[PDB]
């Protein structure tokens, strides 16, 4: 028999800093790198899926996930925590569809998912999520890219990177990213930002990439990733 | 239970010198239909108290399991204590009234026979919680048919030998078979004594149909 | 740091022992069980001549035949007193009779160690009551006086004192008690012992005096009547 | 110590200190003695006064017509356990119409007293009881503690200086089985006497007696009702 | 072998070397208790327990360490007896629930499996402490044969031919290995069970003792019960005289 | 409503009329009754309109969520069990009679599920107030392993029969073919009734309606 | 419905009609009322279709878990008990009789009736609305110690006779035979039904 | 449907004198047109000072007597004394009213002594309305018992009778007579009559045979 703790595990330090959120930020800043790029006619999301052994089945688990027909996800941080947020995101997307009969605006999903993240910075007996989310979407004929993080704060991006070498990946994008890309160009500059932080040789098995357009959201097949890897 | 499905008719009880004897026919009816003509409506609770039950059979089988477990639980402790016939009677009374008060009754009438401390026990339990003790017991149509017979004999002879009780019971089952449309000619006799509970196999009462020729 | 239901190596609950200590800061109160009645007396402890005299109530009425003297944390006591008053009237409703002084004290004693943190209600007690109580009254077993502390323990007393000067007043009662004392001597003794153990002089407005005797009900003394018992110093 | 603030914390030695701290509360209370013959079960307890002006504490309590207890330790924990025992005895009579066998009642205490020792924020019961009862199996003397453990005993003593009483009974335990009731109570009183310092002995004000058996229901004699037992006293020797 | 201050207070806290000390300290409580024994024979299972007489004022038969959990199932306990009784109550309810749901006597292995789940549940949280005892479960039927299981504070359960728990679990096991129990009748096994308890017993540290004995085999018709005063005393005499 | 289902060689086919009634008056002449569940699983709803609407949308919502979590082609047997356990919980108070049809790794499948939560798997079925007309046509002309076009025509005839014989049925016959390759939702496949043409003009020259108050809000 | 089960030496035989009805209309003329609860335990369905099927699912659910926990094929007694318990707990809310028959290593081939929440083992059992019209036939046509083929004919004959008389019974006869070796499922079609007096 | 009540008959009578109380009843338990048992007295000892008589639905009467029994013990452990006649009557009122919306089909009469040793009688309805009185009857034949007591004990409708105080002897015959009359007319009254006499000495029971038809 059990009954949980009812007190917050995230409190204010004398400096005015919620240390557990910043400590959760350290968990994502140390995870595998991930990049998202808004590209005028679509969105691209790519991640390092280096399992660091040939024994793994590269096809079994995925890091780039669909939330609905028009929304996708990537993360940097803890895999298990991310899974919780995916499941919650998918349910929120359906809850919205059932009520309004209209694909959830990406902005509205992110707000709802970010609020779940906020809970774990104030609720009792729990630690915050050690994951930052990168959410892409297409609604009203416009591409969207959003970032959610352990704080429960959310941001809108033209392009960004997170995880290992997120600082170097960001400056690279500042110089490299220009508005009004075509989607197929964005997959290149996404894989290029990923190459900056890699360490090893890139095969279509080592990285995972998803795309979002007017036709919806899908993850690229291993054969498609190979064709961009040249 | 709001509406009983499979029912049993009258259960008989009467106490002789050095024990108690219980009778009930092996029939389970579905309305007027005789559905199961070889099922037992009697049980051995322990070695001192026994039970025959009228009404809904599923409710009887439920009460049979609950009482069965209670006896097992008590045997596990092995503290020199066991349920007396009165204790089982008191429990059953409390159980029926409780279920009745929640408007969800166990659809049963019960006869509890027992022998303890040199004294014979015979107790009645209703589905509404009506409980008492009597030298002779008959439920359902038995209360109208068999009970008059038993009382008329017990008035003339209060103490009966086990043999006298047995033949009186067989005589009552004869009347019940003739007069109850919800009865059958297969029945059991249960007996408590110093030695314990003894349930006897399928019995038939002797019938006579010679009055079928006396209509001319 | 520990929980509220923690035993000392000695064998006592810390919060109880600490609640006993809180009473040692409360103003002194005396009860005397006379064969012809019970008298309760207490010091008010005026902090300023601006405070209203009859405003402090450290001796209250529970029932027609029961009086209660209180010491320690006054705020804790008045929660317990309402509970005592509720019990008498619940009992009156159900049984059409007045409760015994023992049963009333026993009822309040049931709330004793009903405190805790985990495995408890939203409004369950967090700590004990920093209060000692003197239940004095007349039932069908003659006049009686009972003493109760935060441990829950309650016992009859022929005479008892509780508060800051507890041991001093206890010794003063010890050498000045006959089980055959009159009520005149009973009020006198309590008034005599009270001035000895106090930091302030005995005034008519400085103290509360109460009597529960067989014939008449519990009585709160009026300033003029107090001046007749303080006439015999 | 840091293994001694909660019941849910095991000591490295393999022990629970908070149970043992509660066991100390029993030893601080005044002594009480329980013993039985083949027909009767007798409780003898020492009432205590905090001052001479206050009355003596109640030590022996009613449970049912066939069961009685003497307490040692915290008052509220004793009163709480007494009310549980009474409620169990009431439910037994309400349902089965027959008195609850002593063995089973004690088993229920053993099960109930165990619960708080295993849950965080809870605490052990700060009282030990001596239970005298009569049922189908004859007279019984039982012992309960802050630890949920319980014992079936021929005779027992718990409280302050109960070791002296324990040794007295241990010498005369073979005596009790053929004892007359009047001789049985004197044995109980004589053991209780050993607990007191040499200066003082048993008085009519500080001795409480509880008796249950084949003859009668559980009865408590306190003051005037107690002197018949005290009178006829072999003198305090050394 | 132990960890101070931090990592050994709660069962919801792992130690740096991957250990739950709260379970291990509860495992220490049983190691301090007097020895309980039980070995599987050809036609049943026998139990033997040394019961240390704390005081001669206690009744012969008090503090029973052999329980009836179900008509066909017997329990032998070692450790904090207060916990041992609650687990005996939990085990009883489980055997009762099984019959209520499925209509027949609980298979012993499953009974052990079920009670073990309950024990284990008290090893995961700060809200509760682990059970401070270890216990054995023995049964016999013609279908399943003789079966013997033992559960410890962690929630682990295994089958046995011979098993012992408590003070001298080691002294007992080496004495059990000597027996050809796979071929021995349960009437014989009692004699040997009785002598191993006597050998195991420390008569110079512990003051004195009583011997508890249990049945569950063909001679009892599949029902678990106590070994009669007659058969016990023959085995007690056997124990004292082959001690030389 | 008339709704029907049919199994053929290469897959399944579902049918429906387009009429909705409020009391005994035709509310909607062109309402859709063949509902999307998965890309290759579809459901026809008969009974209480709002009830067949919400149950079907709820099922589709749970089916997309299931496909997302498994990364696999949704199973029609999953749809059928989700549906019936939902409906059984409501004890028939949700008046939704459903014909669910689709394609799995286990081939073409057709189920019917009643409001109380009972189900059956079969080659052909019909639900709604015009079900009698449809089964009549099916029992008459159904064969195992029919060609798509032979199966499409019989289904049209079954729904047509329902439309013409049932007063609670009308409008167009909607069809949905599901193949191991894909699903074609042939809305208004056949349309029996036509009267849109007329010769009665009832216009009113601006100012025939007498007005007391006028207010204009600029935007 | 008409449903039936018969016990033989090596195992059991379970039969049913293939009709489901709503009022005077038949909504399914080919429905199999023989649901597996485990690998060698089947049950015969009657009464409310939704109520019956719901009981069948929960029974099959619990017996799967119970089977894994014992690491052995569930006892037919155990199976009957779980169906009996659900039927009793909701006797006012669930309206269906389920015959449970099967085979296990402990007790061989067994037949159980659970109507209303009671439990009884019988040498053979009939159920459903059509059972009324064949009570006389089964009493007269029964022999103890029938071969698998004889039991197969006995159930077929009795169900044929019931279906012709009962308006709520119709279609085909579904037969399953459960032995140690396995389950044999066969269907008796319209042309193959035994002929009797029909006038 | 299903009825939670059965009618089992039984009449109960109580009379108060200077130092005594009488509670009397028939021994007949019945249901429909059949007698359950001829040996069912309705009087019940609660204390040495107080006796209760319950009639109506026997299932309710049994459970209610057991509630009172338990409640009597609860009181004495809590208060250190016996529950007085007036206290039991006050408690019974509240117990019966807690079932105001699902009542005990029960007719209770309480007989005993007050704290001054004087005879006390308390009459109840199924729902708990009660008062003290000199004499009262409850049950199936209460209307048969009442008027005779009104005339003889109350001295009602009489002109120059000197108003003699009630004696035990006279009340005993009165109790016997009204039941003899009722047994002749009420089909639910017969078999035997049991009288419970409450006095300072205690409870004495007396049995007189009645019509057995
Ligand atoms: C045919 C047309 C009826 O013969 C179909 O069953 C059709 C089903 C359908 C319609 C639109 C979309 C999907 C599926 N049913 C209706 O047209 C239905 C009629 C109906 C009314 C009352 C009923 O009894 C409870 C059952 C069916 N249409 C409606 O529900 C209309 C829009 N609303 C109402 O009539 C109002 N109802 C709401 C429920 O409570 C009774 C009153
Ligand atoms: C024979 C064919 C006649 O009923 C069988 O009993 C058959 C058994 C069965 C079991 C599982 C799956 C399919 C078939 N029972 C039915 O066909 C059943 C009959 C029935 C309806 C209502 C009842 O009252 C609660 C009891 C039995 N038919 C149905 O349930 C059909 C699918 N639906 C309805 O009739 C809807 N009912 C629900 C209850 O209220 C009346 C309308
Ligand atoms: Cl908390
Ligand atoms: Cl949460
Ligand atoms: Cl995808
Ligand atoms: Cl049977
Ligand atoms: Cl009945
Ligand atoms: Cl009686
Ligand atoms: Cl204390
Ligand atoms: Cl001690
Ligand atoms: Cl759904
Ligand atoms: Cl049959
Ligand atoms: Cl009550
Ligand atoms: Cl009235
Ligand atoms: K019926």
């Amino acid at each position: 028999a059990k009954r949980g703790y009812s007190f917050s595990l995230t409190t204010f330090s004398p400096s005015g800093k919620l240390v557990q959120i910043e400590y959760a930020l350290a968990a994502v800043a140390g995870g595998a790198p991930s990049v998202g790029i808004k590209a005028a006619n679509g969105v691209v999301l790519a991640t390092e899926k280096k399992q660091k052994s040939i024994l793994y089945d590269e096809r079994s688990v995925h890091k780039v996930e669909p939330i609905t027909k028009h929304i996708g996800l990537v993360y940097s941080g803890m895999g298990p925590d991310y899974r919780v947020l995916v499941h919650r995101a998918r349910k929120l997307a359906q809850q919205y569809y059932l009520v309004y009969q209209e694909p959830i605006p990406t902005a509205q999903l992110v707000q709802r998912v970010a609020s779940v993240m906020q809970e774990y910075t104030q609720s009792g007996g729990v630690r915050p999520f050690g994951v930052s989310l990168l959410i892409c979407g297409w609604n009203e004929g416009r591409p969207y890219l959003f970032q959610s993080d352990p704080s429960g704060a959310y941001f809108a991006w033209k392009a960004t990177a997170m995880g290992k070498n997120y600082v170097n990946g960001k400056t690279f994008l500042e110089k490299r990213y220009n508005e009004d890309l075509e989607l197929e160009d964005a997959i290149h500059t996404a894989i290029l930002t990923l190459k900056e932080s890699f360490e090893g040789q890139m095969t279509e098995d080592n990285i995972e990439v998803g795309i979002c357009n007017e036709a919806g959201f899908r993850r690229l097949t291993p054969t498609e990733v190979r064709d961009y890897l040249a | 239970t709001q509406n009983p499905m499979v029912t049993g008719t009258s259960v008989l009880g009467v106490k002789f010198d050095g024990g108690v004897v219980i009778a009930a026919d092996m029939l389970g009816s579905y309305g007027s239909l005789a559905r199961f003509r070889n099922i037992s409506r009697i049980m051995r609770v322990n070695d001192s108290t026994m039970l025959g039950a009228s009404g809904d059979y599923a409710d009887f089988q439920y009460l049979k399991q609950v009482l069965g477990q209670m006896v097992i639980d008590e045997e596990l402790l092995g503290d020199g204590h066991s349920y007396s016939p009165r204790a089982i009677h008191s429990w059953l009374t409390r159980a029926m009234y409780s279920r009745r008060s929640k408007m969800n009754p166990l659809w049963n009438t019960m006869v509890i026979g027992g022998y303890a401390d040199g004294e014979s026990f015979l107790g009645y339990v209703d589905m509404l919680g009506v409980a008492y003790e009597a030298p002779s017991l008959a439920t359902g149509y038995g209360a109208y048919l068999a009970q008059p017979l038993l009382r008329e004999v017990l008035e003339k002879q209060p103490v009966l030998s086990q043999t006298e009780a047995r033949e009186l019971v067989e005589r009552c089952m004869r009347v019940l078979y003739y007069r109850d449309a919800r009865s059958y000619n297969r029945f059991q006799i249960a007996t408590v004594t110093e030695k314990g509970v003894e349930i006897e196999g399928p019995l038939s009462a002797q019938t006579n149909w010679d009055i079928a020729h006396m209509i001319s | 740091d520990r929980g509220v239901n923690t035993f000392s190596p000695e064998g006592r609950l810390f919060q109880v022992e600490y609640a006993i200590e809180a009473i040692k800061l409360g103003s002194t109160a005396i009860g005397i069980q006379t064969s012809e009645g019970v008298c309760l007396a207490v010091e008010k402890r005026i902090t300023s001549p601006l405070m209203e005299p009859s405003s402090i109530e450290k001796i209250v009425e529970i029932d027609a035949h029961i009086g209660c003297a209180m010491s320690g944390l006054i705020a804790d006591a008045k929660t317990l007193i309402d509970k005592a008053r509720v019990e008498t009237q619940n009992h009156w409703f159900t049984y059409n009779e007045t409760m015994t002084v023992e049963s009333v004290t026993q009822a309040v004693s049931n709330l004793a160690l009903q405190f805790g943190e985990e495995d408890a209600d939203p409004g369950a007690m967090s700590r004990p009551f920093g209060v000692a109580l003197l239940f004095g009254g007349v039932d069908e077993k003659g006049p009686q006086l009972f003493h109760m502390d935060p441990s829950g323990t309650f016992v009859q007393c022929d005479a008892r004192a509780i508060g800051s000067a507890s041991e001093g007043a206890q010794s003063s009662l010890q050498e000045v008690y006959h089980k055959s004392m009159t009520l005149k001597e009973a009020i006198k003794s309590s008034l005599i012992i009270l001035k000895q153990v106090m930091e302030e002089k005995l005034n008519a407005t400085n103290i509360e005096l109460a009597t529960v005797q067989p014939g008449q009900n519990f009585h709160m003394f009026t300033k003029e009547e107090l001046e007749e018992v303080i006439k015999d110093i | 110590n840091q293994y001694d603030n909660d019941v849910t914390v095991w000591s490295p030695q393999g022990r629970i200190h908070q149970i043992e701290y509660a066991m100390e509360a029993v030893k601080q209370g005044s002594a009480t003695v329980g013993l039985k013959s083949k027909t009767h079960a007798v409780l003898v307890a020492l009432k205590r006064a905090q001052s001479e002006l206050a009355a003596h504490q109640k030590k022996i309590l009613h449970v049912d017509n066939h069961i009685g207890i003497s307490i040692a330790g915290l008052t509220a924990d004793a009163r709480l356990l007494c009310n549980f025992m009474r409620q169990e005895c009431l439910d037994s009579r309400f349902v089965f119409d027959r008195p609850l066998p002593v063995s089973r009642l004690v088993s229920l205490i053993g099960s109930k007293t165990q619960i708080p020792t295993q849950r965080y924020g809870r605490r052990p019961y700060g009282v030990g009881l001596l239970i005298a009862g009569y049922d189908d199996m004859g007279p019984h003397i039982f012992q309960t503690c802050p630890s949920a453990n319980y014992f079936d005993c021929r005779a027992m003593s718990i409280g302050a200086r109960s070791q002296s009483a324990r040794t007295y009974l241990e010498r005369h335990m073979s005596e009790f089985m053929e004892c007359n009731l009047d001789e049985l109570v004197k044995h109980g009183l004589r053991a209780l006497r050993e607990t007191l310092p040499a200066e003082q002995d048993l008085t009519t004000k500080n001795v409480s007696i509880g008796i249950v058996g084949k003859d009668l229901e559980f009865t408590i004699y306190d003051d005037d009702d107690v002197s018949p037992f005290l009178d006829g006293l072999e003198e305090r020797p050394q | 072998s132990s960890i101070g201050t931090g990592y050994d207070l709660s069962a919801s806290t792992f130690s740096p070397d991957g250990r739950v000390f709260q379970v291990e300290y509860a495992m220490k409580a049983v190691e301090n208790s007097s020895t309980a024994i039980g070995i599987r024979c050809k036609d049943g299972v026998v139990f033997g327990v040394e019961k240390l007489v704390l005081s001669k004022l206690y009744e012969e038969g008090s503090n029973k360490r052999l329980f009836n959990v179900d008509r066909h199932v017997g329990m032998a306990v070692a450790g904090l007896l207060a916990d041992a009784r609650s687990l005996a109550d939990i085990a009883r309810e489980e055997a009762s629930n099984f019959r209520s749901n499925f209509g027949y006597n609980i298979p012993l292995k499953h009974l052990a499996d079920r009670v073990a789940m309950y024990v284990h549940a008290y090893t995961l949280y700060s809200a509760v402490r682990p059970f401070g005892c270890s216990f054995m479960l023995g049964s016999y039927s013609a279908n399943d044969g003789a079966q013997l299981y033992m559960i410890d504070p962690s929630g682990v359960s295994y089958g046995y031919w011979g098993c012992a728990i408590g003070k001298a679990r080691q002294a007992a096991k080496t004495e059990i290995e000597k027996l050809q129990m796979k071929e021995m009748t349960c009437r014989d096994v009692v004699k040997e069970v009785a002598k191993i308890i006597y050998i195991v017993h420390d008569e110079v540290k512990d003051k004195a003792f009583e011997l508890e004995l249990s049945w569950v085999g063909e001679l009892t018709k599949g029902r678990h019960e106590i070994v009669p005063k007659d058969i016990r005393e023959e085995a007690e005499k056997y124990a004292k005289e082959s001690l030389k | 409503t008339t709704i029907a289902g049919l199994v053929f060689r290469d897959g399944v086919i579902l049918g429906a009329d387009t009429r909705a009634t409020n009391d005994s008056v035709v509310a909607d002449k062109s309402c859709e009754k063949i509902h999307f569940i998965a890309p290759k699983i579809y459901c026809c709803g008969a009974g209480v309109a709002a009830d067949t609407e919400m149950t079907t949308r709820m099922a589709a919502s749970k089916m997309e969520l299931h496909a997302l979590s498994t990364g696999r082609e949704p199973r029609v047997a999953t749809v059928t069990r989700i549906l019936r356990q939902t409906l059984f919980r409501y004890q028939g108070h949700v008046g939704a009679s459903l014909v669910v049809g689709g394609v799995d790794l286990n081939g073409p499948q057709l189920y019917e599920v009643h409001p109380h939560g009972s189900y059956s798997r079969l080659p052909f079925t019909a639900l709604g107030s015009g079900q009698g007309a449809a089964v009549a046509l099916l029992e008459d002309r159904f064969q195992p392993n029919m060609t798509l076009e032979a199966a499409q025509e019989l289904l049209v005839e079954a729904i047509t029969a329902g439309i013409l014989s049932d007063l609670g049925s009308g409008g167009n016959v909607d069809a949905c073919v599901i193949t191991a390759g894909g699903a074609k939702l042939q809305r208004a496949l056949s349309t029996p009734t036509e009267p849109v043409q007329r010769a009665g003009r009832y216009r009113f020259a601006p100012g025939t309606t007498p007005v007391l108050t006028r207010e204009v809000r600029p935007l | 419905t008409t449903i039936m089960a018969v016990e033989f030496d090596g195992g059991v035989v379970v039969g049913s009609d293939s009709r489901v009805s709503a009022g005077t209309a038949v909504v399914n003329r080919v429905f199999d009322k023989l649901s597996p609860l485990h690998q060698r335990i089947f049950c015969a369905l009657s009464g409310s279709a939704a109520d019956a099927q719901a009981i069948a699912d929960m029974a099959a659910y619990q017996l799967e878990l119970h089977g894994l926990e014992l690491e052995e094929p569930p006892l037919v007694l155990a199976a009957a008990n779980v169906v009996k318990n659900i039927s009793y707990k909701y006797r006012e809310d669930l309206l269906a009789h389920l015959i449970v028959a099967g085979w296990d290593q402990r007790e061989g081939g067994q037949v159980y009736g659970t109507m209303g929440g009671m439990l009884i083992r019988q040498p053979f059992t009939i159920g459903g609305s059509g059972s009324s019209y064949i009570y006389g036939y089964v009493d007269a046509a029964y022999k103890p110690g029938m071969t698998p083929e004889e039991c197969r004919r006995f159930t077929t004959n009795a169900i044929t006779l019931a279906m012709n008389r009962d308006g709520s019974s119709g279609g085909v006869i579904y037969l399953v035979t459960i032995t140690a070796a396995g389950v044999d499922h066969r269907v008796i079609l319209g042309d193959e039904l035994p002929k009797f007096y029909d006038e | 449907r299903f009825s939670p009540y059965a009618f089992n008959g039984g009449t109960v009578l109580a009379i108060a004198g200077e130092d005594f109380s009488i509670v009397a009843s028939d021994t007949r338990l019945s249901e429909g047109f059949s007698i359950h048992t001829r040996d069912s007295p309705k009087c019940y000892k609660l204390t040495d000072k107080t006796v209760i008589g319950c009639s109506g639905f026997h299932g309710d009467c049994l459970t209610l007597t057991k509630i009172i029994e338990a409640r009597l013990k609860m009181y004495k452990h809590s208060n250190n004394k016996a529950m007085t006649t007036g206290a039991i009557a006050a408690m019974l009122s509240t117990i019966l009213y807690s079932r105001r919306f699902f009542p005990y089909y029960v007719y209770n009469i309480i007989g005993g002594l007050d704290e001054e040793g004087k005879g006390a009688v308390y009459s109840f309805d199924p729902v708990g309305s009660y008062q003290r009185d000199s004499f009262k009857a409850g049950g199936s034949a209460s209307a048969m018992l009442q008027p005779l007591l009104d005339n003889q004990v109350g001295f009602k409708n009489m002109q120059n009778v000197e108003h003699v105080p009630l004696t035990l002897d006279r009340a005993m015959r009165l109790v016997k007579d009204v039941f003899i009359s009722a047994a002749e007319r009420d089909v639910y009254t017969g078999d035997a009559l049991r009288i419970c006499i409450v006095t300072k000495e205690g409870i004495r029971e007396e049995t007189v045979p009645l019509r057995k038809d």
